[PDB]
Parts: C-alpha cells; structure tokens; sequence
C-alpha cells in the first residue's frame, strides 16, 4: 500500500488492519448512497445494514463481512476498541451480504463522544467452514479473527464517518 | 420427410429467424415419434421455437397494453377503442400459440416422458404456457390459468426435489419460472424472493462438487436467480 | 429486467 | 377507419414491431394521396413500414443462400433440395411484398408527386425495390429488374441535382443507393465509387452552411457514403 | 458492411 | 513534448518540426503495415501512396497532409532539405487523404546512399483555403509552409525508415 493510501490516511491500516492488497470489489450502500473512504453518514441514514456487494467471478468462493468501530465508545478513548457491529461468512462471490449466513446480526452504529469510523473489512474463505459467533461485541480484533478462522488478509476494505446528529 | 430432415430444416428457419416454422417442423418431430420421447437437442429446439414465437408476441402485447391504460388516463376514448381491438388481436395470436404447445404437451410430451428430467422440462413448461395466458389473460380465466400453473410447476417440483441434483439447470431453471410466477402473477414479492433464494441456496451448497463444463452449466441459471433476487430486494 | 429460463 | 386513425394505429404497430400491419395502415393512407399527397410524417411512416417487412425477408435470404452454397460444396443434394425450396418459399414473400408497393408507387405516389424531394423520394423508392428484387431474380426477370432500378434512380438523379441542394439527405441517399446498386448489381466498383465520392465531394463543399439540425441530417447519410468509400477501397 | 440508405 | 518521444529521438522534431501536442489521430498503412516511428520500410513496400486516416470529430474541418525526406539526397548530406514526396489539403475530419485534394503528387521514395527519414505530418486548418504547391520538391520548408498558410502547428506526425534495396 501506498503510504497516502486512503485506508492508512484514515489509519484503519494502523488500528484495524495490516496493509494488503485489494483483490475484490466491495460495494457498500445505505438506500441509494454509496460509501467512499471517509465520507460522512449520519447516524439515521445507517440504522439498518447497508446492502453490500461483493464481487469475484466464482460463486464457489466464499467471502466474510466484518464490520466494527474502532473508536468505540470514543475516538478520544477507545477502550472497547474494536466494536464488532455486524458479521456476515458464506457470502458467494459475484453475490452479496445479504445472499450470507448472518453470525452477528447487524448493530446501528450510534456514536457519541466525536467522529466515529465504521469500517467494512472483507476476507475470501479458503472455503467452507464454521464461525461460531464471539460471546460479546466489545474488544473485539479483526486480526485475531482472520487469523483464528483463516481468513489470511482483507481483499477489500471502506470506512464510513459519523457523529451524533447535533 | 425423414426427421433428420425436420430437424434440418428446424435448424434451418432458427438461422432465418422464421420461428413459426421453426415450430411446424419442430412439431412435427414431436408428433411423428410416439411415447417415444425427443432426444435433448429437438427437445431443445422445440423450447426455443415456442419460445420465439411466445416471445415476440409478448413484447408487442406489454407495449400495447402499457399505451392502452395511459391513453386511458388522458380520457382518450376514440384511441382507446382502437388500441383494444388491437391488443384483441395480438391477445388472439397468444391464446393460439399457448394452445398448440399446451395441447401438444398433454397428449405427446408430458406423457411420453419416461425420466425425471424429462418430465420436469415439460411440465415446467406446461407452467410456462398457462403462466403466458395469465399474463394477459383477466378476471376468472386469469385465476384459472394461474391455477393450471400452480399444479404444473408444483407436480414438477416435487419431482425435480426427489430426484434432480440442486444444481441441475433444468431445477434451477424451474425454480426460476416458478418464483416469476409468484412475483408477476400471484403478486407475491416474499414468496417470489424465498423460492428463488432457497433453490439458490440448495445450489451453492454443491456448486463445488461439479466438473467444469456443468458448473459453467448450472451458473447461468444461478446468475438469472441472483439478478432477480438483487431487484426484488433493491432500494 | 425481470427474467425468465432460457428454456 | 379515418386517415389520422390508420396513421396512429401505424405508430402502435410501429412500436410493437409488428410491420406487416404498420404497412397495411400506411398502405389506406397513402391510397388517398391525390391532389392531396402525404406529409413527411406520413411518407416517412410508409417508408419505415416496407423497408423493415422486406429488410426482414432480405436477411433470412441471405443466411439461407449462403447455408445453401456451404451445402453445395459439400456434396449434399438432399440438402440443398430442402434449401432451395425453402430459399423459394422466401423469394415468393419477396416478390409479393415489393409488388405491393412497386404498384402503390406507380398509381399514386408518384404521379401525385409535387415537390422535387417528393418525385426524388418516391423514384428513389421506386429504384430500391426493382434493386431489392435484382438481388435474387434471375434470367428475364433480373434484366427488367436491373434496367428498371436504372430508369428510376436516374430519372430521381435528373431531378435531384437540378432542384435539391448536395446536402439534401435525400439527394445523399440517393446517391448512396444509385451506387449500391452499381457496386452489388451491375459489379462495376468504377462507376459506384465515383458516383459516391462526387455525391460526398459536393455536399462536403456545402456542409459548413447547415444549422445544427440539417448538419446532423446531412452527416448521417455522408458517413454512410464515406464507409462504403472506405469499403470498396480498401487494401 | 456495405450500407444503404436508413429510410 | 518529452525529449524521450520517438519524434525527438528520431530528430524530426529538431530538423522538421517543434515540439507539439498530439491532439488528432493520424494513421498510415502502406498495404496492410502500420507506420510506427522508426519503422524500417523497403522501396519497394512504399512505391504508392499509403492509406492515411485523418481523426478529429467532424467533416467541417479540414487538415493538411505533409510528407517530406529530410534525408535527401542523403543523411550525411541532406542538401536538399526537405524534399517534398507528397501533400494533400482540405482533407475533412474522420475521413483520409484519399478524401482531399492532392497537391503535390505522391511520388515513390528512392533512397540513396544510407537511410531516409519518410516524415509524415499533419496540420489542422483555419478553414477551405487556397493552397499552393511549391514549384519544386526540393528545399522545401514545412515550418514556414505551415506559417505561410496559417497552419499553426501540427496535430500529428509519424514517419518510416528507408534504404535501398540490395
């Protein structure tokens, strides 16, 4: 990755990820808004899961959805770092979140405290497998993850920008 | 003529686009062997050759009816009496066309068939051509022919479940009209959606277990799946 | 673009 | 049925694509032409008509022709048999569809003519149809045929470079056409690419005086002649 | 490609 | 212009031409062989005028065809820069060469004692205007032709290579 890459301006490469290469295209939608690294949402436009599709050209392959805020429940302090909203596994390529199996449903992110990121972070499955969902959604680490369910590294990623409506 | 021969001059009007005769030849194939069942390729070209004729006739009807009814709302009457006898017509020419394939699937194609892939084809397609006359179709001729595809596609249903892979295309295919029929016909977007997503789903569960040229089979009907599920399901 | 079987 | 129902039933068939019954409307029209001759619209409509009912008759000949030659080479005298039979059962439709206007032509359309693009046009028309029935004729009937498409496109030509200017999309189609039927007809690539090019050379020298609208006429027909130009020049 | 005229 | 352009390299921007940009499509094909700058040609591939197209968006406009040796009566001599081969006006936008009035008419490469430049170079014009042939080939000057009948600069160039035969 670039140095001025988006991701690492953003510094979700840093909190959140590993530099990687993209390989897939990831296409995350709130009603007819598309998300662009670090633009702003508020709150009332993300209260229900964005569709999300994700592309490949293999329907045998499998891809999962990771989405958490790392700046819970402030980017001033983030001590529960990272917050996992939603996580979707089995999603076949070509396809979307919503064709998936749901392992956490979907949270409405509701930040206070100043900006928060929301962060979408997809992985290709090296292929079928149980994910058995974490206990709790606070603390929890995409690395420690992808890692635990060999997930290798993302092969995309997009962040979002939102703050309590003033 | 021989029936190499009818094939020949079936492939022959494909090539010349003249499908109405595409139709005679192709019929007369299904008609000159018995309970002895088409082979995949002429029962093929006997789809393809309805298909077209169906096809055409449809398209003109949609871009007939969509003018009636806004001539309608502007009060245009002299133009909507008009524009009625004309549909009249093209709705005249769907009914024939139905008929021929419908009667020529009871008495030869439906009950001739001997294996299940067979006889989900044909029922499916007996669902299609009863599915084509509710269409346009109105009132308690409509409910009646939605009724004759409910059982059609139903019966080959069951039978593509018991005994055709998830993968198969012609299950997939017959998942496909079927949940066109509850979207268009039934006005039903939710059973529409889980029909087609459940087959979809049934499918992907073994898409890895294919060699390469029937994966590549099964995935163009998959895609038909998909992009339908994405539009019922946009914002 | 709702759509049918190729066959 | 009245002549503005006749030409709003030819717009729905139009649209529904269905050209043997966009003709038939057009056909009642133009049949009321005298002292009192079609509007561009109408022209136009009957134009668009017959030009889709014969294109359409055109290229299902020329797919099974050219089937027909790939048979020949190949030694199969049952199939061609089939063939030529079927390719005579598409020029009967030929034949029959440019009779139809050939006489419609001569009685009303184009001695009621008044304008000079009105006679240009419909000689023009005239010319296409004698060239679209060269294109399989044979014997006698060619030689008529061809002298015919001869007759008229230079009896339009007379007309054409007096009275309208080299701009003019109809003088350019024409053009276009006169040498079309030199190059495929009477295989002479001298005479059709010299006819073309100083069609294309004197509306080139005019084209910068159009306003936006008779430019992107104008342009249409021109690219058309360049293409062929390129075409027939080509290494 | 040999055209013709469009009309 | 970079100076790593082939026009620069090859010295016909320097001996013909100044730098300019590139801003219509030109192509020339003798036979079915492309031109490419540097292209080696033999005599005998080049004894008739090539086919060349004329880009630009329409026919109202019209462009100007230079081709001149500015290698003759050779390169470690070239006294008679530039020795005019060919030109060709009022060609009309998205059209060819074949399409405008010849003006000077196409004579047949001949190299001599070493290898010729072939340059080909192709100007936009203000409008229709009466162009006049030079009343001889040699010690022709595009720069000041191109000034003489307001040309301003080229919108292209190309040029081949040529010797002779053995």
């Amino acid at each position: 990755m670039r140095d001025r890459d988006p991701l690492v301006v953003g510094r979700v490469v840093g909190d959140v990820l590993d530099a990687f290469v993209r390989s897939t295209n990831l296409k995350v939608t709130y009603g007819s808004k598309t998300v662009s690294n670090g633009l702003e949402l508020k709150p009332s436009m993300v209260t229900h899961q964005p569709r999300v599709e994700v592309g490949g050209n293999d329907m045998r392959t499998f891809y999962t959805l990771v989405m958490v805020d790392p700046d819970a429940p402030s980017p001033s302090d983030p001590n529960l770092r990272e917050y996992l909203h939603w996580l979707v596994t089995d999603i076949p390529g070509t396809t979307a979140a919503s064709f998936g199996q749901e392992v956490m449903s979907y949270e409405s992110p509701r930040p206070t405290m100043g900006i928060h990121r929301l962060v979408f972070v997809l992985f290709q499955q090296l292929g079928r497998q149980t994910v058995y969902a974490p206990g709790w959604r606070q603390n929890f680490n995409t690395k420690d993850f992808a890692e635990l369910y060999n997930l290798g590294s993302p092969v995309a990623a997009v962040y979002f920008n939102s703050q309590r409506e003033a | 003529m021989s029936r190499e021969e009818n094939v020949y001059m079936a492939k022959l009007a494909e090539q010349a686009e003249r499908y109405e005769e595409m139709v005679e030849y192709m019929e007369k194939v299904a008609k000159t062997v018995d309970v002895e069942e088409l082979t995949v390729e002429e029962r093929n070209l006997l789809s393809v050759a309805y298909k077209n004729v169906i096809g055409a006739r449809r398209a003109s009807w949609r871009i007939v009816s969509s003018i009636e009814q806004k001539e309608e709302g502007r009060g245009n009457e002299e133009h909507v009496t008009l524009i009625k006898e004309y549909r009249g017509k093209i709705e005249a020419e769907l009914s024939k066309i139905c008929d021929g394939i419908l009667k020529l699937l009871d008495s030869h194609l439906v009950p001739s068939s001997t294996a299940a892939e067979s006889k989900v084809f044909y029922l499916k397609m007996k669902g299609d051509y009863h599915r084509y006359l509710a269409e346009f179709k109105t009132g308690a001729e409509r409910k009646e022919a939605a009724e004759s595809t409910m059982v059609a596609y139903k019966a080959a249903q069951d039978i593509a479940l018991a005994d055709l892979a998830p993968t198969h295309p012609i299950r997939l295919g017959l998942a496909l009209n079927f949940s066109v029929f509850y979207y268009e016909i039934l006005n039903s977007p939710d059973k529409a959606c889980n029909l087609a997503k459940q087959a979809f789903d049934e499918a992907i569960s073994e898409l890895d277990t294919l060699g390469e040229e029937s994966y590549k089979d099964s995935t163009l009907i998959m895609q038909l799946l998909r992009d339908n599920l994405t539009l019922w399901t946009s914002d | 673009r709702v759509l049918s079987a190729p066959f």
